[PDB]
DNA sequence: ATGGTTGGGTATAATGGGAGTCGTCTCGGATGCAG
DNA sequence: CTGCATCCGAGAGCTGAGGGAACCCAACCAT
């Protein structure tokens, strides 16, 4: 369309890494500067 | 330390077997124990399985973790029953213990039968455990009035259990027992035809040798459905760096061109 | 933790090193808030199917 | 209405398995010895 | 209670391209 490319996001391989690390009964959680949870899965994995 | 087969065999060996007197004694105790269970069920008017659970809990003891309160309450709810009608309870306890000794002593039939079933997709230990399951069923259903030895009635149950376990757990994609037996017949017919004729047989010859209701098309389909998935990590080439799954593309998600 | 802190006064150097090694893990558990029993599994998680296709 | 499926049974006697690996180096606990 | 001192087991060793073994028996659910 002639515009410039947008800003990048989290690569899918890191999501695969998080999923595989949780499968080993390890809780890997991404946090922001205020120590609050940040959901990188866009609410697609929360019950 | 390692090699759990040796540990299991040693533990099995630590239990002595029985003699004919012991076998008949234990079987008779088991029979009178089930009869006493049924008599107590009639006396109290309750469902037999629940009283069976209470007896099992009492034999196993507090060691085996159904809760303590219920089983204790009904245990004393049976102590209320008057004498003469109480011997049955002691006979049921003795019979349950007798079942425990009989099973522990006859475990060796499981290994003896199962040692000739290796190489069918199930490890030795799974075969052995399924054989113990068949052994418990055989023990529970055994009738000693026929004066037949335990081995005769136990072997059939053991073979049935092992064969059902093979049909149910040998393949990643579950195929019903009857179709697994059909595949078994197809394989044995094919190998026999190959041995007699001296070369790999065609589908039509196998279909003709099976009998009515079998054509070459159904034989191809049966061989088709007997296939097992392959591993995604099959090493390709000389170096240990190329896998099969690394050459599999996604055909589901839309491509960037399609999304645009 | 109190028992190993008391042990940290032993003249023996090997005993002190072993007690320090035990205290490392004990203090890691106390600081993180993790329970030791969580090192024993009761339910085993199952990976999503698309990562084991 | 139809096949394909699901669970149950077989009674001389049958009672501790079976495969095996060798031409590497370096690092950090572990065990047993003299002082 | 130190210090030596082997003794054993664990975990690594370039990139890239290319690599191809039963039978029967009878009930029961999906569609």
């Amino acid at each position: 369309k002639g515009e410039d490319v947008p800003e990048p996001s989290v690569p899918e391989s890191f999501r695969v890494l998080v999923k595989e690390l949780q499968a080993l009964a390890l809780d890997v959680q991404t946090l922001d500067e205020k120590d609050n949870p940040v959901d990188i899965f866009e609410g697609l994995a929360s019950k | 330390t390692s090699d759990p087969v040796r540990q299991y065999l040693h533990e099995i060996g630590q239990v002595p077997l029985l003699t004919l007197e012991e076998e008949v004694e234990l079987a008779r105790k088991v029979e009178e124990g089930m009869e006493a269970i049924k008599k107590l069920s009639e006396i109290t008017g309750l469902d037999p399985d629940l009283i069976r659970e209470v007896v099992r809990a009492k034999i196993l003891g507090s060691a085996r973790v159904l809760d303590p309160k219920t089983v204790e309450e009904i245990d004393q709810k049976l102590k209320s029953l008057p004498k003469e009608h109480k011997r049955y309870l002691h006979i049921a306890r003795e019979g349950e213990a007798a079942r425990q000794h009989l099973i522990e002593a006859n475990l060796r039939l499981v290994v003896s039968i199962a040692k000739k079933y290796t190489g069918r997709g199930l490890s030795f230990l799974d075969l052995i455990q399924e054989g113990n399951q068949g052994l418990i069923r055989a023990v529970e259903k055994f009738e000693y009035k026929r004066r037949f030895k335990f081995s005769t009635y136990a072997t059939w149950w053991i073979r049935q259990a092992i064969n059902r376990a093979i049909a149910d757990q040998a393949r990643t994609i579950r195929i019903p027992v009857h179709m697994v037996e059909t595949i078994n017949k197809l394989s044995r017919t094919a190998r026999q035809l190959q041995q007699e004729l001296g070369r790999e047989p065609t589908y039509e010859e196998i279909a003709e040798a099976m009998g009515p209701g079998w054509d070459a098309k159904r034989v191809e389909e049966t061989l088709k459905i007997a296939q097992e998935p392959v591993s995604l990590e099959t090493p390709i080439g000389d170096e240990k760096d190329s896998f099969y799954g690394d050459f599999i593309p996604d055909e589901h998600l839309p491509s960037p061109v399609d999304a645009a | 933790e109190k028992e190993l802190l008391e042990e940290m006064k032993h003249p023996s150097r090997a005993r002190r090193a072993k007690a320090r090694k035990r205290l490392e893990v004990v203090r890691a558990f106390l600081d993180s808030g993790n329970r030791p029993e969580w090192m024993i599994l009761e339910a085993v998680p199952v990976l999503p199917p698309d990562l084991r296709p």
